[PDB]
């Protein structure tokens, strides 16, 4: 029983971040990219971190 | 600087030019109350001002303003035109009589290669075949007469006008003589028709003019091709082409389609675009069960009327306020038109006939009544609303579909490299799919549920793949226009329609953008810009400096936008096309199929439902909104009408076009996917959410997405009740789906279309081809409309012309099945553009002419023939190969692909000749007692050496035959130009190229040349292992263009340099043969090679080594099947040669199907070991770079020099060193390179020349052929492609049940032994020039590929 | 106490997930004044249903959409996947003429 | 055990706060990509000290 | 267990707490709360280069 109803806890906090990240990849969209922000909520990704880092040295 | 205008439509006719000038000549809105009627009127274009001030026309317009002349639209005199029957003594008579001819001496050229076929199946006119074809097509129709008739007038008004305009410029032809009744006022900048006995005028375009020069060759050939085809089938019913047309009802078809196009104006089209519908349904009434074609048929006809009903409204509306007011019908306004409406539908079925191939082929009723003037403002109105309303999604509807994508990602990723994508995220998985991640193993569709869909769109990934750093410049460059920048976007439109604050604007908006920016052309976009450099491309998509661009437009002619845009949209396509599409390989058991049309669905598209699967791209890539880039960028930009004639109106003072105010043809707020863009993007999202709907509703779909047509089919296990049938369960199943398809498409934005939509059960018309029970129906005579005099060529050349009408035409063969129609219909129009319009070249006016005469005559006196007319029977059936007429050889009446291109030329001379000598094709070659197939062939051996570059030249075209003994090519012409155009342009990247490109070739001459048999396919592969092929793929690009001397002059004018080339080029290629076959005692042999013993193939072995002086030429040589195998029809004491059976019961197999399976004739593969690493850690152009220098591995090996070579070769492009790369290096298995190298240069596969069901009814053994191969040759590989001789005995098999009407039972191919020869890997001795290999390592290094780096290969492990 | 402060996290479980499953997206298109683009507007399901209604979000078309978002079917989804597809009057008149 | 709930309790109902503050309409915010954006990184110079 | 199942929701409670702030803050504003997700990451690359120089 316990350990297996969080199990469920589990198995649902995982749909809910499902939901609110997929939230976070529609709602940043042409408005975001137009205000300069799409990038703090899609989150640095490699070749622009390889870039930094160029630029570190 | 001349000026050569377009023979046929190429491009199209434009609604907003014929209204500019219509609408300035009569002062009046001519065909819509727009803008471009009144800035035309206004401030008028000088090349209409030219028009209008004729004498001819000042005196048109005068009349008109009196009332005597009714001002009309371009469909009336479309119809008037093409119903024009006036007739003479002088004018039917002389056309009949060139008809006459023409078909005579077609049948007549045909008549030798029947012959030949015959003779050679063993089954002026010797063929009583086309002896009996004769005596019926002595008299042509009148129907037929009438389109000759007109396509003789219309073409040679248009050949008047082209030769006048080349001559001197500014012409404009004024004709009232060639067409009684008629007057045309033609001219590239527009045409003036005037009925006089009507007292009607419509002013129109040129390109209108072409397109009804196009309607009229097009029914011509129709009404060629039908009545060809039914006078075969009056022979032998298994002669001519599936179809039995009858040609009255298909003129009244034609008649019809006009009266429906001349009540209805423009808007007409509308309707006439609803055939295809109808035509369908015909189909479907034969193929589908009740219920499928019922609803079919019924939402068909609600098409049909609903485009009449608004077709009728568009037309009053439009019209209402022009001058075109009082020219609409009153059998439009009374709705008497249905009448007409239902006579032409009702023609259409009667065409059909009730048969599947007459409805099949009736499709080319689609493109034979000609073309819209399509509206661009009003094209651009009816999409700015479905792009800029608002969608509502359910947040649950976007997670399911990007979970369902990235189910997808995942499930392609196990199943390519064993792995799961490295997640950024795994904390957020539950216990049960954390497992997963962890066992690499994903659940199948069936455990898969919609929750696990929504939990998975939470997951983030670490880029798997790389973005190439360093641009493929094959890939950015093109032949096509480029949008200027935004600010530049005024150059768009011609200067008197623009304002003077716009002109006074732009002339100094110019002083501050690079000629690069200003440059109107992609090619001219990339060679004028001198700071150019390979990683720009790159880090435009790192630093995504095209966001927020202000340069940034969309004009729309088809979209575009400038240069900086377009390169990361081709990037973005090519990122998903390399590195995604793997993963998306579709690019009662109730079975169901639906059919949808995806043309406007990239319409419906946003950011929120694009951008949730492109930016799980994104991550694999490791960049930031590469792959979002349209729909964050496009929002903030405005969408323009930017085609010539249709400028904007803009307000005073306003420059900036984001200021200018929204209005017809200019808006902005497009959100959702310009189309193209992106459109592997959308079609990768549609399968996931296929996948998703296959989840919701529990069937099995299958999908197949082809361009604008995804063609579902599903499946879903049931058992049914009592007294419900498969097909009402299949009904239900397709009805149930349908809905569901259409409430999950509306989840995400889209509403689909019940028009677009439609449901069958059997998978109809899947790729605009009608395969039913297997078979299949071919749409043949829509491929050969406009087969014609001057087709696909640049600057008119005699030899692509040839080539395009000889390719073409075998459509009616390789799809129509019919050998001897497209032979007839072939040499109609190639005895046409040789003896009929040779002498009206527009650039070298009878010069070619000339040349053929004397050609002919030295053929007469060289062959010894009666008359210069058998001698152009002759030209035109040898090779094109020698200099000769024939473009297509007679091997590909039975397959489709050849190893060896001589071998077949010269078979083909051989057998074409054999109508003169008398030879026998099945009896081995004899001593005749006359010689001139002795003397043909001595002349083909016997010629002077003259080698030279002949490794470079071997190289690029591993079959060239040296010492002038091959015609030249338009490439190798140009190439010397192009390169001396391509040294002054500003980009270095070509600068230089184009500088070291003679010294280069020079040296990378020099590196093969001292290994002494000589592989020309290797020397292939390593021509493209070095940076010289990709150097000169952008040369021989632009090569391809007219007027290379002019690409960087800004103008459309042909040099003259430019035809001077082409016209030596020409002349010489049809004075080939009087070089090749000299009568001069075929060069002092007095004795005449012998015909005893000899071997064709080893002929062409010594003509080809003998053409470069090569002692050795290991590879090309290859036997022909048509040569080597001798036809058989019974089992004697021999017992040996391939065997190729009939399966079907049935003595008719044309339009069946059989038991075997389909014949693909593919190459037995290369067998090779594939080694460990990480693939997807190098980019694709690293990738078949090291399978080039492992390929080089494999057949280089035994040179003496192969540690430097493949050293100094792997350093300079991969940048490992040899033993780094040689553990990348797939390991060969296959012995022999001469039987297994795949290269370019070397055919894939080897179909036959029949379509792929019909294979599927005959049974080939090959046995007994290897029983003889084996215990002469052992197990080693011979010289005679396997593949082809089933290919030959498959089309063998079709061929000869097309002129006997039987199928043979079977036949027997036996080989001549003689022609066979061993094949065996050979030793290559001597060095590689190593310091030559560097040379052109280093002269050509800025098209070098991407260097496998440091922090590349220890990640590759 | 540990099935009971464990079932008052599971009720809070079902009911984010409620307002979750619940909440419909606006996609982000054109002001009103049609002078600049609007994010992305996320709402409730019935907040949003009456938001069209109003026409506060411009949309054409907007009976469908309310019946959409509302797990309903309309009348024109109705009619274009029906068993039978009924002639228009004038389709049936070029029937008619066909026969 | 209870502890753990109860915290778990604590966070589930303020997530509820945030979201509904979001079906009515930094720091925390730039503190995850800084966290992320440094992993990736230091990701990136394990490929980095293998050269 | 049940402490790696109370350490799994814990961290997977985390990542929701911060794809809550990230709708919350953009949505909320804009010009004074979207030009501060602009500036704070200037200084996100700024001072991730100072980090890395000093490694
Ligand atoms: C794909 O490019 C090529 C392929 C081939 C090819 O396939 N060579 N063929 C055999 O090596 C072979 C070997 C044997 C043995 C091993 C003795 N039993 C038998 C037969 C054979 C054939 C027909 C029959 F009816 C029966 C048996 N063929 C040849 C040349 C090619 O292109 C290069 C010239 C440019």
């Amino acid at each position: 029983n316990i350990t297996a109803r969080l199990d469920r806890i589990d198995e649902k906090l995982s749909e809910i971040l499902g939901m609110l990240h997929t939230l976070v990849v529609a709602s940043a969209g042409p408005t975001s990219a137009r205000d300069g922000i799409r990038d703090a909520m899609i989150g640095l990704r490699e070749e622009m971190i390889e870039k930094i880092r160029t630029e570190a040295l | 600087n001349v000026y050569l205008t377009d023979s046929y439509l190429k491009g199209v006719i434009s609604f907003s030019e014929c209204n500019a000038l219509g609408s300035y000549i009569f002062n009046g809105p001519y065909l819509k109350n727009d803008y471009t009627n009144l800035i035309s009127r206004q401030n008028p274009l000088i090349e209409h001002m030219n028009l209008k001030k004729l004498n001819i026309t000042q005196s048109l317009i005068s009349k008109y303003h009196k009332g005597e002349i009714k001002l009309e639209e371009p469909t009336y005199f479309q119809s008037l035109l093409m119903t024009y029957k006036s007739m003479t003594s002088s004018e039917q008579i002389a056309t009949t009589n060139l008809l006459k001819k023409i078909i005579r001496r077609a049948i007549e050229i045909s008549d030798v290669k029947v012959y030949a076929i015959l003779n050679k199946l063993g089954l002026t006119i010797k063929t009583t075949l086309l002896k009996k074809l004769m005596c019926s097509m002595q008299h042509p129709p009148s129907w037929l007469i009438h389109w000759f008739n007109l396509y003789t007038k219309l073409n040679n008004i248009l050949t008047q006008y082209r030769s006048n305009e080349v001559k001197n410029h500014g012409f404009t032809l004024i004709d009232n003589q060639t067409l009684s009744g008629f007057q045309f006022i033609l001219n590239q900048y527009g045409c003036i028709v005037y009925h006089k006995e009507l007292k009607r005028i419509t002013v129109t375009t040129y390109n209108q003019f072409l397109t009804w020069k196009d309607i009229s060759l097009s029914r011509l050939n129709v009404c060629l091709i039908t009545w060809i085809s039914n006078c075969l089938n009056t022979l032998n019913k298994s002669l001519g082409l599936r179809c039995g047309f009858n040609n009255v009802i298909l003129t009244q078809l034609f008649l019809y389609g006009d009266c429906i196009l001349k009540l209805f104006h423009n808007e007409g089209f509308y309707i006439i675009k609803e055939v295809e519908g109808f035509i369908m349904s015909l189909i479907l009434n034969i193929t589908e069960e009740d219920q499928f074609r019922k609803r079919f048929y019924n939402s068909m006809l609600n098409n049909i009327t609903d485009a009449a009903n608004k077709a009728q409204k568009n037309l009053l509306s439009r019209v209402c306020h022009t001058l075109l007011d009082k020219t609409v019908s009153d059998n439009i306004i009374n709705g008497r038109w249905i009448i007409l409406l239902s006579k032409f539908l009702k023609l259409i079925k009667l065409a059909g006939d009730n048969n599947l191939n007459n409805l099949s082929e009736l499709y080319f009723l689609f493109r034979i009544f000609g073309h819209p003037m399509v509206d661009e403002r009003q094209a651009m109105d009816a999409v700015k609303i479905n792009c800029n309303e608002t969608k509502f999604y359910l947040l649950s509807s976007l997670s399911m579909l990007r979970g369902a994508f990235i189910y997808r990602i995942i499930k392609g990723f196990v199943n390519n490299y064993n792995r799961w994508p490295t997640l950024r995220n795994a904390i957020v998985l539950p216990l049960r799919w954390l497992t997963y991640y962890k066992l690499n193993t994903y659940p199948s569709l069936l455990e898969l549920t919609e929750r696990d869909l929504i939990v998975l769109s939470g997951l983030r990934f670490y880029r798997e793949f790389r973005l190439p750093k360093k641009v493929d410049l094959e890939m950015i460059i093109n032949d096509k226009a480029i949008s200027p920048p935004k600010n530049l976007i005024w150059t768009s439109f011609p200067r008197n329609y623009m304002p003077s604050h716009i002109q006074n604007y732009i002339e100094h908006e110019k002083l501050k953008f690079s000629e690069s920016d200003k440059s109107r052309r992609v090619l001219e976009y990339y060679l004028r810009d001198n700071k150019f450099n390979e990683c720009d491309l790159y880090n435009c998509v790192v630093n995504q400096s095209y966001l927020n661009n202000p340069n940034h437009v969309v004009s729309l002619t088809f979209a575009m936008q400038p240069g900086m845009f377009r390169q990361v949209q081709i990037l973005a396509e090519k990122m998903i096309a390399e590195n995604i599409l793997q993963f998306f390989p579709e690019s009662y058991i109730s079975k169901c199929s639906i059919i949808t049309d995806l043309s406007k669905f990239n319409q419906a598209f946003r950011y929120e439902t694009s951008c949730i699967c492109s930016d799980v791209l994104d991550e694999l890539h490791g960049v930031q909104s590469l792959f979002s880039w349209l729909h964050l960028t496009i929002p903030h930009v405005t969408i323009i009408c930017t085609y010539r004639h249709a400028p904007p109106y803009i307000g005073d003072h306003i420059v900036d076009l984001n200021n200018v105010d929204e209005q017809s043809g200019l808006y902005r707020y497009h959100m959702g996917g310009i189309e193209g863009w992106c459109q592997k993007l959308w079609t990768i999202e549609a399968i996931s959410l296929l996948d998703l709907i296959s989840l919701k509703g529990k069937f099995s779909i299958t999908a197949l997405i082809n361009g604008d047509n995804q063609s579902i089919d599903i499946s879903k296990p049931i058992r049914l009740m009592e007294g419900q049938t498969h097909a009402q369960a299949d009904y239900l199943l397709a009805l149930n789906s349908l809905k569901l398809l259409y409430k999950e498409y509306a989840g995400i934005g889209h509403k689909l279309k019940g028009t677009e939509t439609y449901i069958s059960r059997d998978m109809q018309f899947m790729s605009k081809t009608i395969q039913h029970n297997g078979v299949y129906y071919p749409a043949s005579i829509k491929k050969v409309l406009r087969v014609g005099p001057w087709i696909n060529t640049i600057l008119d050349d005699f030899k692509v012309s040839l080539e395009s009408i000889g390719s073409l035409t075998q459509e009616l063969e390789y799809r129509g099945e019919s050998l001897l129609c497209s032979l007839i219909f072939r040499n109609v129009w190639l005895y046409n553009q040789i003896a009929l319009q040779l002498k009206n070249h527009a650039l070298c006016n009878n010069k070619l002419y000339l040349d053929i005469l004397k050609v002919l005559k030295h053929l007469k006196t060289f062959f010894n023939l009666d008359n210069i007319d058998t001698a152009l029977t002759l030209y035109m059936n040898l090779p094109m190969l020698f200099g000769g007429g024939d473009p297509n050889l007679l091997y590909r009446s039975f397959y489709r692909r050849t190893p060896d291109f001589l071998t077949e030329a010269i078979v083909h001379s051989v057998f074409i000749l054999s109508y003169y000598t008398n030879h026998d094709l099945k009896d081995k070659l004899q001593d005749l007692s006359d010689d001139r197939l002795n003397k043909f062939l001595t002349c083909i051996i016997t010629f002077d050496k003259n080698p030279n570059a002949e490794f470079v030249t071997l190289m690029r075209d591993p079959q060239a035959l040296g010492s002038e003994r091959q015609a030249k090519i338009t490439s190798e012409i140009n190439r010397l130009a192009v390169t001396e155009v391509l040294s002054t342009a500003p980009n270095k990247i070509f600068s230089k190229s184009a500088q070291h490109y003679t010294t280069t070739e020079i040296d990378l001459n020099d590196i093969m040349q001292n290994i002494e048999p000589t592989y020309p396919h290797g020397l292939r592969v390593v021509y493209e292992s070095l940076p010289f092929y990709k150097a000169e793929k952008i040369v021989n690009l632009i090569s391809g263009t007219k007027s290379i001397t002019n690409i960087l002059e800004k103008t459309s004018a042909i040099d003259l340099t430019d035809i001077d080339r082409a016209t030596e080029m020409m002349r010489k290629n049809i004075t080939l043969l009087i070089r090749i076959l000299p009568l001069d005692c075929n060069r002092d042999k007095r004795e005449i090679l012998s015909m005893e013993n000899l071997s064709i193939t080893e002929l062409s072995k010594y003509v080809r080594e003998r053409s470069w002086s090569l002692s050795n030429i290991v590879g090309v040589t290859s036997p022909s099947i048509m040569y080597t195998m001798d036809i058989k029809y019974t089992t004697s004491t021999i017992s040996s040669g391939i065997i190729i059976e009939k399966y079907n019961v049935n003595s008719l197999t044309r339009g069946e199907r059989g038991p075997t399976k389909p014949w693909v004739g593919s190459s037995t593969q290369e067998k090779k070991t594939m080694p460990v690493y990480n693939r997807q850690v190098l980019t694709k152009k690293q990738r078949d770079q090291i399978d080039l220098l492992a390929k080089l591995d494999w057949v280089y090996a035994s040179i003496d020099n192969k540690d430097e070579f493949m050293e100094e070769l792997s350093i300079g492009t991969l940048g490992l060193t040899y033993e780094k790369a040689k553990k990348l290096f797939p390991q060969y298995l296959s012995v022999n390179y001469l039987h297994r190298l795949t290269v370019s240069s070397r055919p894939c596969e080897f179909p036959a020349s029949i379509p792929a069901y019909r294979t599927t009814n005959y049974h080939f053994d090959t046995s007994p052929i290897n029983r003889i191969l084996t215990e002469k040759y052992g197990d080693e590989d011979i010289d005679i492609v396997f593949q082809n001789c089933i290919s030959f005995g498959l089309s063998l098999m079709s061929v000869v049940e097309q002129f006997t009407n039987v199928c043979p039972n079977r036949i027997i191919l036996i080989p001549k032994l003689n022609e066979i020869h061993l094949m065996k890997p050979p030793i290559f001795t001597g060095d590689v020039d190593i310091h030559k290999l560097k040379q052109v390592i280093q002269k050509q290094h800025m098209f070098l590929p991407d260097k496998i780096s440091l922090t590349q290969y220890v990640e590759l492990f």
